[PDB]
């Protein structure tokens, strides 16, 4: 009896993968100072998001299979180089380095006298620096020379652009969506059943750190244990705190800025001679909050290992300094953090058997992050004492493999991929595309 | 804004609009770009406009030829989903429709363009002439 | 091309078609292109085809789905411009028209895509299955 | 009664912004000499523009608000740095610069002896060239060093491309109009009695001068008199003339290229020795025809400063040497004029109290306009003795601030801002946007 | 695909649907692109767009509003190919026609914009009035 009739716009849509882009708050912008990171031409963001609940619907989400990761991973990469290029590059820096012992905490830092060319290409230029041990490195008075010759080449960051991390909302063009779950636990497996969409992701803090996720959004209730393959050792277990934790960043030495000029043009910013406190880098963490947290944390893994078990803390195994550390970004300085301190710990089924701590730090100025070679940045210096304060929002942990599984487990701070960085604010989001043509039979056929 | 896809059809057809309206137009708008990430917001909104004008067609080959909802003269045929008019409307929702119409779906779009607009027009002016 | 814009509206009518075809449609048209002002003949000319489906959607969902002028089933509003017919058309101009009705455009967009194409789609619907 | 109605293409517009490309006019681009000035991949003109007058119409102008100034501004900017990016950078000219006096008028050009590093990396090159005093600085027989080094880096403009200023018509994209006023006097404010409407704008040659417009469009009838704020002596004041001024510049040095050869691959070209008239750079005025337009502009200025008062002019107070002198382009070499000798009168109500002038002008082959930093260009040498001939067609003027403001007032020449010799040629035109869409009560409704 | 072009126009009006369909819409899809061979993967697909709305407008315009076959008003002119109908359709090609037709070309296109779209939709305003 009925007819074909053609429907324009019915709610159907297919799981897929597209080009995302960023939005930066139309406030970003106005924070100016040369291109904050992302936001140069970022897409201001919708004074009024919208997030428009759909009832009576449950959509299955895996945070592991989400592309938003990818995309976004990449998308830093890039970032990161293009910020790179039209910088000064410290190519001639490969001079050799007649270093000697400052003036305690057996010498860490190196006095080093070169030789280098001036805006003439006729004299050179005898000058002195200031190198941390990690940026040098001696071959054979003492001789040194950069870390970084013998693997790449190096470029300095512009002291103009900041490396501060401003709030990006992914957003999806026309014929696309975001799916965000609601559901105050989840763990970024399985149905979700309050499923929401919005056409801007919320504010997230791309937050470049490693064994503590830094500046990232809490969880609800209880704390929240992620992991891919939680019986498999191999993968990383992330994991989502409900109350943020005080952590202390700063550098102890208050320094000045050399501002050399290796012309015409380029001027070189060098590390002058420390004046104040004559101290290492250190981190602060309140005893107190640290353990709560870790009361509370420690009991939604006997969720999983079972009622009563032997859960012990310790620091990293070992392997390369981004793994072994707590790596990051503070005032433009990237610290590594000793957390050995604080993974110091045993705990019984319920509880474990001073005002204050603290964590030993060491800076490093010249870097390769995500593996990259043939291309290092300099972390140029900063005029005085830099002090910043952060949440602690969460961690990347492993499990060791010595098995006795039945007996008791260990559990040491992970690293490596920055993805699982992206996939704690992520986890909820993934991406589809809208299928607007449907078809239906009715009686109205035509004329 | 998708409200009625866990809703039934019969229901979700008066919100019809909204999917029509937000679903159709997308801009920022931001002029500013550069060679790289600009390049980025770029592919995306001309992915955008391709997907678009493809699902123009075929409203416009159809029997169509305005947006929202247009009828055919193309008979619902007994062996595309067997069914009650209520059991349809009133008791089934969309998704869980199109999951079942999924084998015989390029079979009815061959029904509009072919045996419609090609032969309907064709038709138009055999019967416009007197 | 814009001459009746200071001519009455009334009059204005009659060259509504040269400004529908020169707006419409705008290539000069050259392939080439360079990295640096390449772009800046690109994003001209592509905020040019986003403000322009921008219009086309509104003519589609709107009761008219076709160009120039189309009519519809929406009463006029005596709250809207109450007006004598001569005082609009032969004694008034469109730029002074659109500035009185500023406060009510919004309403009456309302009264196209919604109270009819929604309702009288759905109605058609309802009078073409008998 | 009636009903509702949509008209498409109603003539209702707003004023806006947007992004406006360029013309060349099809020709530009048979002259070749590999893309001159913008011409590259410019648009053709339509050989036929349009213009439509518009009736029964009155628009309000301001051509200080109006935005087709800031784009070409940033225009011509942006078209400076795309020239200089594919060309020869001369980084390594910072080398010492032994230099003596050339063999009259206080020696003015500096024969200077230097090394300089060859295609090999190995052997340098001790070779001499010829720069001007104002290219140069002493350092400290005579030793020199290039002037921009200590500032800033240098590169050198191609000699295959050309700075001849070519016809340029701004042109909107679709959805957008450019609005032409039409009367013969208008002072770029208040309302505009006859107004029509372009495709293009007419042809705009991008001539880069101060305190002389040259190359512009002629005034109708009476000369025009335009200011910001006129009573405000902060404000400069733009004239536009009624018939052209004949002006006269030259290069009486008749020069050679020496393209020497710092490889691999790139070749330099300095400046040989002079052979011919020894002389200074010079600018012919005649003494007539400056003076009938003086007569004639002064008279205007006490259609605003009263009927009768005196009006004193004199040159260019002090500054910098763009602000102080006539700055311009001619056969690719920059030009800076004495203009003190034409600024040396004094005026009554209606009159002042031989056959030629002249005027001392400076050549200075390296140059940052715009106040540039980081980025110097270096102008390369010509063939032979350059000579030019344009047309004077207006000026950038100042007001002192010194006041005795009800005895008598003196107007000395201005500089700085480039957007205002843009805004000569753009009072008469603003970028509008237009809204097709109209509603309208009829009877017709629907079936 | 093109495969009645030799053959008579009147044969040629079955395989009608088929050109339109191909010439309509091409995309590979490929998202990927770089500074160059990327903006000539992008200059030609750009130009496609430019050239299709350009032929839209025309249909919009005219008295067809709708796609493949739609009629008119306009009176065929004795001056324009005078000739038998059998021997336009039955013997005669449309490579062959558009060939004599270039003269006339411009002029028809007159006849349908203004004489029709512009005189036609005003009639019809004054006809739907009452
Ligand atoms: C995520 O991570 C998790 C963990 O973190 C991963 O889980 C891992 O999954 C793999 C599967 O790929 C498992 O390996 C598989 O184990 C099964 C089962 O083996 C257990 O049971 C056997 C039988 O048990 C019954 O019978 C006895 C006797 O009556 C009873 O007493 C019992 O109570 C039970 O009732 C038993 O034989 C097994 O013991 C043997 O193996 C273990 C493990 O190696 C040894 O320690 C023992 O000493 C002993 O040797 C075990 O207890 C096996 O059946 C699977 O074998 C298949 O695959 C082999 C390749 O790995 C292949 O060589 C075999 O031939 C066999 O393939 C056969 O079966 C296929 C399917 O039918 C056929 O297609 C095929 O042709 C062939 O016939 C396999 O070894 C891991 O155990 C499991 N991890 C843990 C810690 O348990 C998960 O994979 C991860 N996933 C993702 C997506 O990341
Ligand atoms: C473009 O350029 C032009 C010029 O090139 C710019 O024009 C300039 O515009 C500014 C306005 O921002 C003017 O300043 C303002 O002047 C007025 C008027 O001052 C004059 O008259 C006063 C009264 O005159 C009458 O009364 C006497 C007595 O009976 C009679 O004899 C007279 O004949 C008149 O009838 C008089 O008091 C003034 O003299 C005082 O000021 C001058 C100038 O500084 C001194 O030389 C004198 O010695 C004497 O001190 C003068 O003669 C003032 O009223 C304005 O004051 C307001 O603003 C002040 C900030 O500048 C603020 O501190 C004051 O409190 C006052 O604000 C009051 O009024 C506001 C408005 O009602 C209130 O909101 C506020 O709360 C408060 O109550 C101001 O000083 C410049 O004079 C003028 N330039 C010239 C050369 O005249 C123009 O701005 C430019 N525009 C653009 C867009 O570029
Ligand atoms: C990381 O760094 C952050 C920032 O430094 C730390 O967070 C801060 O922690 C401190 C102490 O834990 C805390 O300081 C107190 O804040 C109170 C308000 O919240 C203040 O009222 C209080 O001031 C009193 O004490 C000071 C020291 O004793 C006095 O110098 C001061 O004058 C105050 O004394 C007054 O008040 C008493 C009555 O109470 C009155 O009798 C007196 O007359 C006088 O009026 C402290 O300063 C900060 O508020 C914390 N900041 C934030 C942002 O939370 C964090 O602990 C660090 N983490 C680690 C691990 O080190
Ligand atoms: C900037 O430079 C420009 C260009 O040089 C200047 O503009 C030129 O100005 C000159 C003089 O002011 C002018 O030259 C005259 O042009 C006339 C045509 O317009 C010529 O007829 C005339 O030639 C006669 O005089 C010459 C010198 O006396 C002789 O050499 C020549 O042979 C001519 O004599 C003949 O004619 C007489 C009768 O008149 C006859 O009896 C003789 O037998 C013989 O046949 C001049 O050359 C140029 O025309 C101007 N050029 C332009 C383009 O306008 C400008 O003045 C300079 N400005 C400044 C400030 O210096
Ligand atoms: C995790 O999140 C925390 C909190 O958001 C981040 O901490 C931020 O750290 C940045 C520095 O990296 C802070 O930026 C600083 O802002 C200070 C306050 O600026 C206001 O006040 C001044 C007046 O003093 C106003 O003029 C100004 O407009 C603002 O309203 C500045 O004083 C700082 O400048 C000084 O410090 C920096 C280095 O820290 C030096 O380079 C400067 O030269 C100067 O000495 C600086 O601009 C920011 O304010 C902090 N947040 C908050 C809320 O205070 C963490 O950095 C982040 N973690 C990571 C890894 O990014
Ligand atoms: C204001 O406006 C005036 C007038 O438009 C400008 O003056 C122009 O100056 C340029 C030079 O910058 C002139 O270009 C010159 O054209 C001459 C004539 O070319 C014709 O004739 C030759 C035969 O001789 C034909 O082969 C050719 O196809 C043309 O038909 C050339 O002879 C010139 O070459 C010589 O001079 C230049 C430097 O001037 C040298 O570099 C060359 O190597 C060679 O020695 C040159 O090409 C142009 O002709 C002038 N205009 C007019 C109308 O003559 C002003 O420059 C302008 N002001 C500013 C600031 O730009
Ligand atoms: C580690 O976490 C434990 C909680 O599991 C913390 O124990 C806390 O210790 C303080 C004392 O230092 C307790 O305060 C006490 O409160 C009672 C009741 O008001 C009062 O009688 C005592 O005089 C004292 O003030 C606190 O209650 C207790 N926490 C809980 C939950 O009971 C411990 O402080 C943490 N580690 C550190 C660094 O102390
Ligand atoms: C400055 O401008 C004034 C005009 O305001 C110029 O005065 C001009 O002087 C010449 C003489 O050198 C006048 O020519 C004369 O013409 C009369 C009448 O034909 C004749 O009798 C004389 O023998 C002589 O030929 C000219 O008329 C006069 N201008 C005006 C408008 O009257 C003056 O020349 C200019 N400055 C210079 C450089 O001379
Ligand atoms: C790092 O070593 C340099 C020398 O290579 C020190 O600079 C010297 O400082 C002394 C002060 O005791 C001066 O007398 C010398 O003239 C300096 N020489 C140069 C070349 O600068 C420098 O002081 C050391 N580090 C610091 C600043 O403590
Ligand atoms: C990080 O902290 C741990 C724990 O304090 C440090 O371990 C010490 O290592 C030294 C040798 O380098 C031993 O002499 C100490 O006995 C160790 N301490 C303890 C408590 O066992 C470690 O050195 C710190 N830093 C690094 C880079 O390893
Ligand atoms: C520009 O022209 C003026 C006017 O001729 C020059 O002023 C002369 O300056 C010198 C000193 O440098 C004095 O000795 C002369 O007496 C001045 N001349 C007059 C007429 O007063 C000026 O020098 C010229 N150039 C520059 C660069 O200033
Ligand atoms: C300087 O300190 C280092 C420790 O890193 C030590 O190995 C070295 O022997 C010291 N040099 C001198 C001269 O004492
Ligand atoms: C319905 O479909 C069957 C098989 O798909 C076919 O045999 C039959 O002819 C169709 N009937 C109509 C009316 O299309
Ligand atoms: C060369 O001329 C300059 C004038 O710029 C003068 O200062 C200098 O003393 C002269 N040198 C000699 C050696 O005469």
């Amino acid at each position: 009896n009925l007819w074909v009739t053609v429907y324009y716009g019915v709610p159907v849509w297919k799981d897929a993968e597209t080009t995302l882009f960023c939005a930066s708050d139309a406030k970003a912008y106005e924070t100016e100072k040369h291109n904050v990171w992302a936001t140069h031409a970022c897409v201001p963001t919708d004074p009024n998001p919208q997030e428009i609940h759909l009832e009576n619907v449950t959509e299955e989400f895996n945070m592991w299979k989400n592309n938003m990761v990818e995309q976004m991973h990449t998308d830093i990469i890039s970032l990161w180089d293009q910020s790179l290029k039209p910088c000064v590059k410290l190519t001639p820096l490969c001079v050799t380095l007649q270093c000697t012992n400052v003036t305690d905490m057996r010498g860490e830092l190196k006095n080093c006298s070169f030789n280098m060319t001036t805006e003439l290409r006729d004299k050179k230029q005898k000058v002195y620096s200031l190198f941390y041990r990690l940026d040098v490195v001696q071959i054979n008075n003492k001789e040194y020379r950069l870390i970084n010759c013998n693997t790449s080449a190096i470029t300095q960051a512009c002291p103009k652009v900041s490396f501060e991390p401003i709030p990006i909302h992914y957003c999806a063009p026309a014929g696309f969506a975001i799916l965000k779950c609601k559901d105050k636990k989840f763990n970024g497996t399985g149905p979700c059943p309050s499923v929401s969409t919005v056409q801007c992701t919320h504010g997230i803090k791309p937050v470049v750190s490693t064994q503590l996720l830094l500046n990232g959004s809490l969880a609800e209730e209880e704390v929240m244990i992620r992991s891919e393959n939680i019986t498999n050792n191999a993968k990383n277990i992330l994991v989502q705190f409900n109350t943020p934790v005080q952590i202390n960043c700063t550098r102890p030495n208050n320094n000045t800025r050399k501002s050399i000029r290796i012309g015409p043009g380029q001027a070189f910013y060098a590390t002058g001679d420390i004046i104040g406190d004559i101290r290492q880098a250190h981190c602060n963490v309140s005893k107190a909050t640290w353990n709560e947290t870790l009361g509370k944390v420690v009991k939604q893994l006997r969720k999983h290992f079972g009622n009563n078990t032997i859960i012990r803390f310790a620091n990293s195994s070992g392997g390369d300094l981004e793994v072994t550390t707590h790596s990051f970004n503070c005032g433009g300085e990237f610290f590594y953090c000793n957390t050995s301190g604080l993974f110091n710990s045993t705990w019984i089924s319920n509880t474990s058997v001073n005002d204050s701590i603290t964590l030993p730090c060491r800076i490093k100025q010249i870097i390769n992050m995500w593996q990259r070679i043939g291309q290092a940045m300099y972390a140029p210096p900063i005029q005085g004492v830099i002090r910043c304060v952060s949440n602690i929002t969460g961690l990347i942990l492993t499990r060791d493999g010595g098995s006795t599984n039945s007996t008791t487990e260990t559990f040491r701070p992970g690293g490596g991929d920055m993805r699982d960085n992206w996939r704690s604010e992520l986890y909820k989001y993934k991406v589809v595309k809208i299928e607007p043509l449907g078809v239906a039979p009715t009686r109205c056929k035509r004329r | 804004f998708l409200g009625a896809a866990g809703s039934t059809m019969g229901a979700a057809s008066m919100t019809l609009t909204v999917q029509a309206r937000n679903l159709l137009s997308g801009n920022p708008d931001w002029l500013p770009d550069m060679t790289v990430w600009g390049i980025k917001q770029l592919q995306a909104r001309v992915l955008a406009v391709e997907r678009y004008l493809r699902d123009q067609q075929l409203l416009g080959i159809w029997g169509c030829s305005g947006k929202l909802i247009c009828c055919t003269n193309v008979p619902w045929n007994s062996s595309w989903s067997n069914r009650n008019l209520s059991e349809i409307w009133d008791n089934m929702t969309w998704l869980q429709w199109d999951k079942e119409i999924s084998n015989y779906t390029q079979i009815i779009y061959g029904l509009l363009e072919e045996s419609q607009n090609q032969q309907e027009k064709n038709e138009q002016d055999l019967l416009a002439l007197d």
